[PDB]
């Protein structure tokens, strides 16, 4: 409760409770213009 | 040391969280008058 209210300002989506999904909004946040991005989502972010 | 006791109080006395706080938040919309671009001295907020 304490932490999600606590990041509920830095990320657009922070009021859904997906916080797993916010990893890719900071993901975001980090790259540079230009820059590139792996990781090993799992199958939910690509089918549900 | 105003201000440092105020911050002191406002996190300890007020219970209120040390994130939700700011310091200086420069406004060249001229807010006032200050120094250039007016500022603050304390600020708290809610999660937004």
């Amino acid at each position: 409760t304490q932490t999600q209210r606590e990041v509920r300002n830095a990320f657009l989506f922070g009021d859904k409770k997906n916080s797993e999904n916010l990893f890719i909004e900071r993901y975001y946040q980090l790259l540079k213009e230009g820059g590139r991005l792996g990781v090993v989502l799992p199958e939910s972010v690509f089918d549900t | 040391i105003v201000r440092a006791f105020l911050i002191d109080r406002l996190v300890n006395e007020l219970d209120y969280k040390p994130e939700y706080l700011e310091t200086e938040k420069e406004y060249t919309i001229k807010g006032g008058h200050s120094k250039i671009n007016p500022r603050v001295d304390v600020l708290v907020k809610d999660d937004k």
